[PDB]
């Protein structure tokens, strides 16, 4: 009956790279990953969070977190097609069609 | 020429000398109220 | 007696105390 | 130093008290 906890990691890329790619680079970017994934889902088992991750390099990120369990729905985000566009212009200026800040022969 | 390293660090609590023992002067001020009493 | 509070810890908080209690 | 002072204050306590 508990709440929701919602985690948004920026930049996920940065502390989460492949395991022993570096050494760990003097040891702290190996636990910190090892410690993640234990906590995500161990031997305890938690039901009542969510996290959110983004990125623009998705292919360095470590394997064993992109699992089903861990971070199932991935997406990706690319450029508008002509309609996107129209809808993304309309988004934008609705503030001045309101208050009649724009020409007519726009 | 390989180069550009980093470090960790620790630390340690040396300042091990008890002051307690010299903290309970309590007494002294108990038997001074009496003799002001 | 030259003093009365052992200075382990230093700090002007022990010296005043000394002098006090002379 | 500490004996002989706190020794010598509890014995002119005592003393006054009595």
């Amino acid at each position: 009956n508990s709440g929701l906890h919602i985690i948004i990691f920026d930049e996920i890329d940065a502390i989460c790279k492949q395991r022993g790619s570096m050494a760990g680079s003097t040891g702290v970017h190996d636990t910190v990953v090892n410690q993640l994934l234990s906590k995500i889902d161990g031997v305890e088992q938690l039901n009542n969070i969510l996290v959110i991750g983004m990125t623009n390099r998705p292919d360095l990120i470590d394997e064993a977190l992109l699992r089903p369990g861990r971070l199932e729905v991935k997406m990706e985000i690319g450029l508008p097609d002509e309609k996107g566009r129209l809808q993304i212009l309309h988004i934008h200026t609705a503030r001045m069609r309101g208050h009649q800040l724009l020409s007519a022969d726009v | 020429a390989s180069g550009i390293i980093m470090d960790s660090s620790i630390s340690k609590q040396a300042l091990s000398e008890i002051e307690t023992r010299h903290s309970e002067i309590i007494k002294l001020e108990n038997s001074i109220r009496e003799l002001h009493d | 007696s030259g003093g009365f509070i052992r200075r382990v810890t230093n700090d002007a908080r022990e010296n005043e105390m000394d002098e006090n209690l002379e």
